């Protein structure tokens, strides 16, 4: 009944389907066969050498299998005829995707591209460009190849007895066609095969995706114990609102998918807001509208006051053209498909969508708004052709009286000047002349002609990028030249520091700027439950009336000039208490205009893709005779050159349209005034716009309609708006005014917002994609795990999957089953470096690397099939681990000699037992500068060399500097060869490494003595005594597994800020706010530095020793207090070693916090800070797995009995953790410190 | 050149901690090998005496 | 060198003869 027995007996059939011939023991660590291909037997018979036998030994190990090498076997994988076991079935999915095909007949210039029909022997000026457009738009790169992802399908569909419609329409593709493509398991970024269409991957990937949402769900629906969803008063069932929905996309899902996302994250947001009784979760937190320190509530209902608000004209020009956004999909997929069929379930919930209710504490409509949120990760990473489109500012709007163009540029002049008023008070001013070049770092030059030099020319010019993204069509980055963004470095810097913190105060009334405008980092720092709670207190409330605009294209009308104005209008009158220092030479003044100049933002050439027409063939011919030019710039593979526009623009119809034209270097392609993405200054400006604009919003409101609609807060994020308001009045005819007067001001500023997309509701609330609803929390997940952003390099698989798992936290977080959640990495544990060797080997002896031999010439690379199991041996035994009963839980080697002991575990974990200490091991892969550089840096690089050299050979520990330089020169020649180069050095080594691998017995629980890890807790014993309230406690977040409900009921959420980030990552965060500290160097390279001395002779010698890391001189202030502390304060001397409670579920719970040791803890007194921590985060682990069983909630307690025996063992090894014998002539530390000193009167 | 016992100066002048001083400062120094030059100079100088 | 090493408990008291295995 465990997963760890049902569930490695699946993947060991998918390998038993894959591989055929392979008998597979799953007590063995792992089993290793090869195969080959010959695309490389061909290569050295070009270069003389020929071969015996050609294909004699494929013929002898097809079907037969006879032959095996040194012993091992010699297996084939399974052609495509067999993934589905030749099965058939009707499939009218199937039917109109062949009908939905269309050869030679496509516009060269589109967004996502249609269905091509592959005939072979066809041109190479039209099927080549086909062949070079798939080959960048459709790209499935990732860690696992597609083909066992179908044959993973095929044998999970069979112990669930459920058939998915991915797979029916897959079964189909079998039997009438071969193989849709050759994908390399080496590599998997090579296609270099479509044998009927050209989106055959697009058609798989959007079918390995569909098969699990409704696995997900069917899992999901017996946990919860009901047979179908419940819409509020009628039954639903799931996998037809998808089977409807498959249908529909399946003639052109990029763009029907981009279009009825819309409709379908519309309808989830208006649901239950209508209705009489409405059942909120009251919560209750801070005065601010912002305050993140909520407690909540049990579940109540009460009488909506906006019954009657919704008979309104603005909710029903509203719902018309959301259910016209249906049908237009719809028309646009009625005649490209044969089907007459769309969407009959989905169609009538719409037209009642308002009245009908939603209650949150029924499971039944937690899971069906969840999963229309998930819908639409279907047809993932959108990659589309992008064209070239120019500012065309005759459609930019002119200042004017009767528009509020220039009261929109005098506004932002404000707001840069106040933005550099409250940086001063926090300590951000200007950069400084004097460190001008050490402030060049920050990014990874300055010339006075080359900073005088333009770029609106043909001959050099700015280039464009593109980066990938989720759901959303490929959008663009600018990369701006490196000379004339440092002036913008030097004048943006105190607003990126500024509003970098994370607290506010969102008041409209209030006089500060700072609060009211936010920039988050790249990654949510903390959960995403944790700290949007200020989102899900405010849809539980009476008198909150949220209004949250949204501009559709917003960089079109930030095309305008007025904020370019006004910003630089802004900038200069603000520096002018900086107007007397010259920044090399010359003023402050001259050289703001060096970074937003006339030739830097204002007109500057651009070169994307280029614009090209189809024509014909025998009028090209007759006109290319005079213009074959190439040289200037270059045309993509199937298109055919010209010289310029005019003469491409003449021929450019026909019907026909058999070749394709493109002019290179008479385009003048395109010039751009708009604020790019690039600078240095993007997401400040343009949320600044915001800023502006939201200032004129309250002012008409307040104007026309005067008494209603007071604001009470104010959040600006990149692209959104979230004004917190309170309506005062109930009325049809009052409420249509004011709902028209903020549309008004938009289109008078020159956006134009759509009615659609602008929310006005109570009792819902979307902010930066996290959807709260009448008080819970109702999720999306857009996170995927077939498809990627760009090639993955599977470089550290101990860190990889480690990393990997954490994506598969958050996915069961938002509602995905805990267990399919287990088997998917069960299955992604066996196919990662499983063609990652060079060389075959023979067993039990050395390990071939040359051959010089025909035979084993043939035999390349060899196959590493890793046990399925090895999710759940813990980490140091090279094997990544995660517990069976909880993913939350990390496995370390001091929870697995805790987890055999517990009664509840000896079922799950009964196979895990027996595959310790079994496992191989792991692919674990490890002139400018004289002016930017601190005097740190070039006194100790200007020296004599007879004093220079002694910082190198003999002796400096030295981790950052001209050595991490080169490793600075070692990462911009990372991306293609020293990757390729050390990769060709590691495999050489990982084949001695793996040889001299003898699995060793005696496992030890402990560190060394300078750190100490949570297996310290194993020095005592522990006593699960005493009781504790069993209240199940309130949480918003719903729509969880019962392995996640039941830790989040025993264990609330959390109210306070944890304290077991410790002193020694205190100090992290004074390395974490320099960004030539942060990508550098942290605590573990900042306390080895510690380690070579401590106890010095005067604080003077102390300021100076992190000098010698060569990076800064003003950090080294915390670095002499808080060593000047550490030798006050008491402090056990070493670091802590952990890779627990990271991931963002353990983040939301009330764990690892000061709250939480003062009910669930009890340990003895004579214990220093970093041993109870070491205590309360072993004791994390406990609680969660005792919560994640049924155990009984209890107090633990750590006990010291009276055997005098025991005692002495417990004063022998805390003393050797504590301070080391040999070290201490080392460091020459002093004995003499206050903590190591009660170590002989601590338990005797 | 013979140097004291170790245990005259550690249970007497660094014998409390929580306390420094002009003495407990230089117990914890060793000297260079210029300072070792000087130390023969003070004993050419107290043989030879006036 | 020529250091040795026992099974000791006192942290404070037997280190400093520890020194005197180095002079």
């Amino acid at each position: 009944v465990a997963i760890t027995v049902q569930g490695a007996q699946l993947i060991k059939r998918v390998v038993e389907r894959f591989y055929p011939g392979i008998a597979f023991n799953i007590n063995e660590g792992a089993c290793y066969i090869y195969k080959f291909s010959d695309h490389i037997r061909r290569i050295r018979m070009k270069h003389g050498t020929k071969y015996r036998r050609q294909a004699e030994e494929i013929i002898r190990n097809i079907s037969l299998r006879k032959e095996r090498l040194y012993g091992i076997p010699v297996l084939d994988e399974v052609e495509w005829k067999y993934v589905f076991d030749g099965q058939t079935f009707q499939s009218y999915a199937f039917e109109v995707y062949v009908n939905s095909i269309l050869p030679w007949s496509e516009l060269d210039p589109e967004e996502e591209f249609l269905r091509n029909y592959r005939v072979s022997r066809e041109m190479t000026e039209v099927e080549k460009f086909i062949e070079f457009r798939a080959k960048n738009e459709m790209q499935i790169y990732g860690d696992i190849p597609i083909k066992v992802w179908c044959c993973f399908i095929n044998e999970l569909s069979a112990e669930l007895k459920h058939v998915p419609l991915g797979m029916q329409v897959m079964a189909d593709f079998v039997n009438r066609f071969d193989s849709p493509f050759h994908q390399g398991n080496r590599d998997l970024s090579n296609l270099e095969d479509f044998q009927v269409a050209y989106t055959t991957p697009l058609l798989f990937e959007m079918c390995c995706m569909e098969s699990i949402l409704e696995f997900n769900i069917k899992m999901r629906m017996r946990e919860e114990e009901i047979s179908a969803l419940e819409f509020g008063d009628m039954k639903v069932d799931p996998v037809g609102l998808l089977r409807e929905f498959f249908i529909l996309c399946l003639p052109h899902p990029k763009k029907i998918n981009n279009v009825l996302r819309a409709p379908y994250s519309w309808f989830v947001k208006m649901w239950g807001v209508g209705a009489d009784p409405i059942v909120v979760l009251q919560s209750t937190a801070g005065d601010d509208r912002n305050s993140k320190d909520v407690f909540y509530d049990k579940f109540r209902t009460e009488p909506n006051r906006y019954k009657a608000l919704f008979r309104s004209s603005f909710y029903n020009e509203s719902r018309r053209m959301n259910e016209e956004k249906i049908l237009e999909a719809v028309k646009y997929s009625q005649k490209l498909g044969s089907h007459d069929r769309r969407l009959p379930l989905f169609e009538k919930m719409l037209k009642t969508v308002y009245t009908t209710p939603f209650y949150p504490h029924k499971s039944s409509n937690m899971i069906l708004a969840s999963f229309l949120l998930s819908i639409q990760t279907i047809t993932g990473y959108g990659r589309a052709w992008v064209k070239n489109v120019s500012t065309e500012f005759d459609k930019q709007l002119k200042p004017n009286p009767s528009n509020l163009v220039q009261d929109v540029s005098d506004l932002t002049r404000e707001f840069f000047k106040q933005a550099y008023v409250e940086a001063k008070e926090r300590r951000e001013e200007i950069v400084k002349p004097e460190d001008l070049y050490t402030s060049m770092l920050r990014l990874a030059v300055f010339t006075d002609e080359e900073l005088h030099k333009k770029y609106n020319s043909v001959e050099l010019y700015q280039t464009k990028g593109s980066r990938d993204v989720p759901i959303k069509a490929t959008r663009t980055i600018y990369s701006i030249n490196l000379s004339v963004l440092v002036p913008q470095l030097i004048v943006t810097l105190p607003l990126n520091e500024y509003f970098s913190r994370v607290g506010g105060i969102t008041s409209p009334d209030y006089k500060k700027i700072g609060g009211k405008v936010i920039v988050g980092d790249l990654e949510a720092t903390g959960s995403r439950v944790m700290d949007a709670a200020d989102c899900f207190r405010n849809s539980a409330d009476r008198d909150i009336f949220t209004i949250a605009i949204d501009y559709s294209e917003y960089d079109t009308h930030l095309t305008r000039h007025n904020f370019r104005t006004g910003m630089l209008q802004g900038i200069r009158e603000a520096m002018a208490p900086y107007r007397d220092l010259r920044y090399e030479g010359y003023t402050l003044e001259q050289i703001i205009d060096f970074g937003y100049g006339e030739g830097r933002v204002a007109n500057t050439l651009w070169n994307g893709k280029r614009r090209l027409f189809k024509t014909t063939f025998d009028a090209y011919i007759r006109l290319d005779e005079s213009e074959r030019d190439k040289g200037s710039f270059k045309v993509p593979k199937g298109v055919l050159p010209v010289s310029s526009v005019d003469v491409a623009n003449r021929i450019a119809v026909d019907k026909g349209f058999d070749t394709l034209i493109a002019a290179t270097d008479g385009s003048d392609l395109a010039l751009i005034d708009t604020h790019l993405s690039g600078e240095n200054s993007t997401l400040i400006a343009n949320s600044m716009h915001n800023m502006a604009i939201g200032t004129l919003m309250q002012r008409e409101v307040g104007r026309e309609q005067p008494g209603v609609l007071t604001f009470l807060s104010e959040q600006y994020v990149g692209d959104d708006t979230l004004f917190y308001t309170k309506l005062h009045t109930t009325d049809t005819k009052v409420f249509d005014k004011v709902a028209a007067s903020i549309f008004d001001t938009v289109a008078k500023c020159g956006h134009e917002a759509s009615p659609s997309k602008t929310m006005m509701t109570p009792y819902s609330v979307e902010k930066t994609q996290t959807h709260a609803k009448q008080g819970c929390y109702v999720p999306q997940d857009r996170m995927m795990i077939i498809s990627s952003e760009r090639r993955k390099d599977i470089e550290d698989v101990q860190g990889y999957v480690r990393s990997q798992v954490q994506t598969m936290i958050t996915k069961v977080s938002r509602g995905f089953c805990h267990d399919l959640a287990q088997l998917i990495l069960m299955l992604k544990t066996t196919f990662i470096g499983a063609w990652k060797m060079k060389r075959t080997i023979k067993e039990d002896a050395m390990y071939r690397d040359r051959k010089f031999d025909s035979n084993d010439e043939d035999g390349f690379t060899l196959i590493q099939i890793r046990n399925p199991l090895a999710l759940y041996v813990p980490i140091g035994w090279n094997g990544y681990g995660a517990h069976p009963a909880a993913l939350n839980i990390v496995m370390t080697e001091e929870m697995y000699v805790d987890s055999i002991m517990i009664s509840k575990l000896d079922e799950i974990m009964a196979p895990i037992r027996r595959i310790v200490h079994d496992i191989p091991p792991c692919w674990n892969e490890t002139s400018f500068f004289s002016k930017m550089a601190r005097p740190a840096v070039q006194a100790a690089l200007s020296d004599p060399q007879i004093i220079n050299l002694v910082e190198e050979l003999p002796l400096g520990e030295f981790s950052p500097g001209r050595i991490s330089r080169t490793m600075m020169h070692s990462a911009l020649l990372k991306e293609s060869s020293a990757r390729t180069l050390l990769s060709s050095g590691y495999e050489l080594e990982y084949q001695k490494a793996l040889n001299s691998w003898i699995t060793q017995v005696s496992m030890r629980l402990g560190e060394e003595s300078g750190v100490i890890s949570t297996s310290y807790a194993k020095l005592f014993d522990v006593y699960f005594e005493g009781e504790l309230d069993g209240a199940p406690h309130m949480f918003p977040d719903q729509n969880l597994s019962p392995q996640f409900y039941i830790q989040k009921m025993m264990i609330g959420p959390r109210v306070s800020s944890r304290v077991r980030n410790s002193y020694v990552d205190r100090i992290d965060v004074i390395l974490r706010k320099d960004v030539v500290m942060r990508g550098f160097i942290t605590a573990n390279t900042i306390l080895n530095v510690i380690e070579k001395l401590g106890t010095n002779h005067s604080v003077g010698d102390l300021v100076t020793v992190f000098t010698l890391m060569n990076i800064e001189t003003r950090v080294a202030e915390e670095l002499a207090e808080y060593m000047t502390s550490e030798k006050i304060r008491f402090d056990a001397l070493k670091l802590l070693k952990k890779g627990i409670a990271g991931d963002e579920f353990t983040m939301s719970l009330n764990v690892a916090t000061q709250d939480f040791i003062d009910t669930y803890l009890a340990y003895p007194y004579q214990l220093t800070k970093t041993e109870v921590d070491a205590i309360s985060l072993y004791c994390t682990q406990m609680i969660m797995l005792r919560a994640a069983l049924g155990l009984p909630k209890k107090k633990m307690k750590i006990v010291v009995t009276d055997d005098a025996k025991k005692r002495y063992k417990i004063r022998l090894q805390r003393f050797r953790t504590h301070v080391p014998k040999i070290k201490v002539l080392k460091k020459l530390i002093d004995p003499n410190r206050m903590t190591v000193r009660n170590l002989e009167n601590q338990f005797v | 050149y013979i140097a004291p016992n170790p245990r005259i100066s550690s249970i007497t002048l660094t014998q409390r901690i929580t306390t420094t001083g002009p003495f407990a400062i230089l117990t914890g120094s060793t000297p260079t090998a210029q300072q070792l030059n000087d130390v023969r100079k003070i004993y050419l100088a107290l043989m030879f005496p006036g | 060198e020529g250091d040795v090493l026992s099974s000791d408990s006192g942290p404070l008291l037997s280190v400093f003869a520890l020194q005197e295995i180095m002079q």
